[PDB]
């Protein structure tokens, strides 16, 4: 699709006309940050759960930034799940919610700036863009909140009014938009299972697998938000996921290193 | 149940981004017709992007940039667009708001003037969704996400045509094209061709909470955006799949 | 001489975060309560805390982190019942309004609409006091700060009891607890047991140049917000000191 | 002027007073930024003609910020012109206008971001005071927007309502009064001619050309925005500018290592 | 033709920052009668600098500041003169309001109240004219293009004097002093002494769209600022060069 | 105090119970800029005389920063006791004249941000969590305004509307709550004294002092904000303060070495 046609059906089509959507996926592809690993710290799974999991990871973060370039995203947690209690029962609408939530991320990603704030690594807005930090070795890593911007304009679940992405797809979607390199999610469970670990006795671990074969195996909503599986097929950067166990001292590190370490989702 | 109505009150107006492309032949006699209508509703203009958003794409996909990038750039032409719109209509008490003045303080500026003008993008930002190259969750998308979030009395679209066509009205096949005057959003979902609304529009009505219709009507006709706000048929109705109580 | 009085006309309500905790069962007889009292008085409805701020803590000290990190942490918990509050009475016309615009703005927007709703927190963060780990500035005392400042009406305080008790009505010694229809800061600050309002609170009262008593009373039982903002004794007097000129 | 008499003089007089005027014309010069040098990109002339012309000039940028301290500003271009078509047609003054150009210069500037984030320039407000960045040898530069924060403050011109301070001016008086060595406006044109280039044949190059003799010519209003060369004239620091084509490969390069590429005009 | 006017209803007054220099003597008398000018217009109050900025201009220039540098520093002095004389109207529903929403939402801020106050200094900032180690652009300057962008129906500057005379009335050669009733912009752009305004704002004057003159009035006599904004002659009538259409 | 039985506290009681305050006082201590020290540049002491004292001190921190690291906080001075006079004239509140005062030691903050810019140290907000230049040899220093944030929830005084908590109180917390390891104020004399040296001729300096001795001697309000002294023998990790002449060249380099410049005052 050479740019003079492009250009020519930009002009005279409106956006929705197919050969224009076919004449804009032949452009070029830029990574914008292509060497950064992006890594959501989870709310409940580990920050909820006091220095006991905090301070372990805040020593892996400062000795892995001398060779692994790091956007940390921040989970919500206990605190949002009692505000969707709260709005929900009063009947507020999902995006009243999502706004909610993003307080409770926002507050996890300060916390752990006060303890990473000796370390030269900063609490940032903006992590995508954050030229200078991640490009000095002095620092080279940087905290971010998880949930994203949509706020009052989220879009409704088809049931229900708990907001559908929140702080899985918010780390990813910055992970694949700045076509990031790695995509880790540390949760509190070693990976997925073929049954709920925490409820089912006989569950069998998953080291690897799709996300047709998620859906299959009635898996789509068991340690990832459902909605980010869709995502991850129509990505263009990031084709896989990696979900560790962050109470395992070293775990992050060995997944940085590329040990096959917790499961991994692929796109297909 | 369904979530309460916030501003049950409300009525929410969008102008496509390619009506103020055509300057004051057609941004005067559509001041004129809000000017009348202020004193009638409780409004919250919407203004879209338009052709300087195609410019921004053309130069944008030509350095390879992601569709997250993209997005957020083509917003700021809708919210130049909302500048000039209100500008024009100041005289008469209405101004521009920011999206954070939108989203949680729209119940008090409605109490101290009639109508405000705000930016139909939603911030989706450098988060937005990634499979297609062209932002998808554009002007019609988000002024739909807002108005049945606030649980409006409705929304209505104002085109630079009467309404949805089974083709272009403007394209190379236009000898083909057939006025549509009802229609759902499933229907339509389920067509390739394309059309005068985004096909994100679409999938958010399926899941919407409160909005019934929308109307897509031509602003290049004085008196089919007062008469589509009183619930006249005078363009093109998209049923979302929403039933009464 | 005192200061002069800014907004003589001000009537502040302070909403208690653990009357928010008890979800729509409390919420809702307090929105009707507060939908009726908007013709009747300029409202500014300040919203504390609650039981997620203890969570806050809780992580936080665990942590180690000083009270100067812990303080702004809690705050963002009160901006949220803000949040949620001033949702329910956005078809009056009420919305939530930041901290600067309460400060310098708070006339322009009380002639726009009959009410608005902030966060009762002030902005001490991390400047807050040293000694004690809990910050001390707390929701009750950053209303009345705003209150006296301000030179207001009067200042309500609304909780889940009928007021104070001489011990913890829900502790331990809830047996020996005795109802004080009213009382004084300076007895109170010399008492040693537990409150329902910061102890911070005494102390600015002992300072206060304007109000001259606080009521405290119970937001469970529809009609004593209604009652007291009359000068109605229906809870716990709180005499701060200031008297007459 | 000793101080005494010039803080005797700024407390009894009005500022319009040509004594106190005097006064303070003797005080002490700093200048903040004395090493850095102010580039403008052009709106039309490089930025939106894509990646055949950006691309060659963002790795020019890259490689010269290891000896050369930058500081580099964005124009408008197409979307401008559009803009300003709209509003003027509406009768919308000056001031208004202004406002829109804004939006468009900083957009460049955001896409220029994306392309650079990568090598650790950032995109910044108050590019004057970006300490960090410009002290740092993996940094050197920052990129900021052309236009100038007057707004709807806007002086309008004698007449028409097109604002007649723009990015020109905007990145002219930064480098004017933080007091840089250097100013570079980056064309397509490879300088001043006696006709203009694109619309006569028998045009005749000017290596060098002061003010006067511009509007002697019949030159003011040429290659550069013509109230630039009146603050020209009026500045303290920068005393002239240095106009060269962007789509020349190594034309930026060679202007910052003092080759005499393109036009120089002067105050005097 | 010339550009339309935004607000033709808005009447703008600059209040001379050595005005409020002077204390309660002469705040509290100005205070009295712009309550009682509230009812009778549509008022944009902007106020001066003072004698703040030559003591920031003393510090800076001795530090060898540039002009650049020195201008947004003197901004701030008229900023805090502005929430002054804001807090001394807040009873009567008048609030400080910041240049962005001055320069987009003022439409909706005099539709929510009557009056509101700003900073009269423009946002040239880092990017002030050089030439003189003097911002150029101050307090009348930055008034009058605010004035006639909006193209209200006047500006007038309220000072410690009666108006204009042919030298400094409080300087060395008061005896030669003439009081000028009357005058026009370029007539004073070509004497050389000092003046009341900035010698800016003759310059602006001359590429005026709207506004035909501007009075100089003395807030130190109660009533002129009263006649004056009824077209009475009570002081210095500067002539812009503006005619009708 | 066991963390079950705090967490159960938490949960069960109101803040004010004095069993939850015991519970919380034996948590963990983090110190989150250990190795900082703050210094407060005097405005009217220092800032406001000039050249002759700006100069001097701006060469003397650009030093210092290679072997120590700072976070330096301003006074506001002259401009602020005229803005307290005219607002106490009209009978405005002390959080009114609290917002006026903020606005002069901004000032003095950006005259030194730009005298300081072209040495790298920038002007800044949260200077304790500015991670990136206090973790750079380049940088390793930062410039922020003194006032505290209380703004119209200032507490007001016992008589007057003087706001009682002012530059000295705004540095000495930030020292406090971010536990750096040392804070010395920056004035125009060589310390504390039995007498006010400037108004007194036989006054006697005092090298050494605790805040009970000086109320003894009826000197809590005399070189130092006197509420200054009570949030000292209240703090956590700052637990003594130390005042010097900055008008004597050297005397602040000097007290970063630990020589007994000046005066100490310890909380006990
Ligand atoms: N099926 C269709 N029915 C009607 N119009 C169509 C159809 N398909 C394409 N079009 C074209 O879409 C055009 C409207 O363009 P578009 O919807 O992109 O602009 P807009 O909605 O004003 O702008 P924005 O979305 O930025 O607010 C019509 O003028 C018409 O040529
Ligand atoms: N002397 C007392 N009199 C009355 N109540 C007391 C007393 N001592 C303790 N309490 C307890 O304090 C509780 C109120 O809790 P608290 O004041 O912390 O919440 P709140 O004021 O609603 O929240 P916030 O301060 O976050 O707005 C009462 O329910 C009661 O159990
Ligand atoms: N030709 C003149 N006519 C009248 N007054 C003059 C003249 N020349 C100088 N002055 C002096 O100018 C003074 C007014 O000062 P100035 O205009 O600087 O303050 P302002 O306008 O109140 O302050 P700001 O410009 O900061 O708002 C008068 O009091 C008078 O002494
Ligand atoms: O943007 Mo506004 O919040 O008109 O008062
Ligand atoms: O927050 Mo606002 O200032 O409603 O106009
Ligand atoms: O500053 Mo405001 O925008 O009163 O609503
Ligand atoms: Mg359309
Ligand atoms: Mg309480
Ligand atoms: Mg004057």
């Amino acid at each position: 699709n050479s740019t003079a046609e492009l250009e020519e059906l930009l002009m005279q089509r409106s956006l929705t006309d197919p050969q224009l959507q076919a004449a804009a996926a032949a452009a070029a592809d830029f990574r914008i940050l292509p060497d950064a690993t992006v890594i959501k710290i989870g709310g409940q799974s580990v920050i909820d759960r006091g220095r006991a999991a905090v301070y372990p990871l805040v020593d892996e973060i400062v000795a892995a930034r001398k060779n692994h370039k790091l956007l940390i995203g921040t989970g919500a947690g206990t605190r949002a799940r009692h505000l969707y209690s709260i709005a929900a029962g009063l009947g507020l609408p999902a995006g009243v919610l999502a706004q909610l939530g993003s307080s409770v991320a926002d507050q996890n990603a300060a916390m752990l700036g006060q303890l990473l704030a000796k370390h030269g690594i900063p609490v940032v807005g903006g992590a995508g863009l954050s030229a200078v930090p991640l490009s000095l070795a002095e620092v080279n890593a940087v905290v971010f909140s998880g949930m994203p911007p949509y706020k009052l304009w989220m879009r409704p679940a088809a049931e229900g009014v708990i907001p559908p992405y929140r702080t899985d797809a918010g780390c990813f979607l910055l992970a694949e938009q700045f076509g990031c390199k790695q995509m880790i999610f540390v949760k509190d469970e070693d990976g997925l299972y073929t049954a709920n670990p925490k409820t089912s006795k006989d569950a069998t671990f998953i080291p690897r697998i799709s996300v047709d074969e998620m859906k299959a195996k009635g898996l789509h909503d068991s340690i990832l938000e459902f909605p980010v599986l869709d995502l991850l097929q129509s990505a263009q950067h990031v084709r896989e996921v990696q979900v560790v166990n962050g109470l395992v001292p070293g775990n992050l590190t060995r997944a940085l290193a590329g040990e096959h370490v917790g499961t991994i989702i692929t796109a297909s | 149940k369904r979530p309460i109505r916030l501003l049950p009150w409300l009525q929410v107006v969008k102008i496509g981004g390619r009506v103020m492309d055509r300057g004051a032949d057609a941004i005067l006699p559509l001041v004129e017709e809000l000017r009348k209508l202020l004193p009638e509703h409780r409004l919250l203009i919407l203004t879209g992007a338009g052709v300087r958003a195609r410019h921004v794409f053309s130069v944008g996909l030509d350095l390879g940039l992601p569709v997250g990038s993209l997005a957020p750039l083509a917003a700021s032409e809708a919210g130049q667009n909302g500048h000039i719109l209100a500008a024009m209509l100041a005289s008469e008490g209405v101004s521009y708001v920011e999206h954070p003045t939108v989203a949680d303080q729209l119940a008090i500026h409605l109490s101290a003037t009639r109508a405000v003008v705000g930016s139909a993008f939603p911030p989706y930002h450098h988060h937005e969704f990634p499979g297609s190259r062209i932002p998808p969750h554009r002007a019609d998308t988000g002024a739909f996400l807002l108005a049945d979030a606030f649980g409006a009395a409705g929304l209505t679209i104002v085109e630079n045509v009467d309404g949805i066509y089974t083709a272009d009205p403007n394209g190379p096949d236009r000898g083909q094209a057939r006025f549509l005057p009802e229609t759902s959003a499933t229907d339509l979902a389920k067509s390739e061709g394309p059309l005068p609304v985004d096909r994100a529009l679409l999938d958010v009505m399926a899941t919407a909470r409160h909005i019934e219709r929308v109307q897509v009507v031509n602003g290049l006709v004085p008196g089919r955006l007062t008469a589509a706000l009183r619930g006249e048929h005078v363009g093109t109705l998209i049923r979302t799949g929403v039933r009464p109580a």
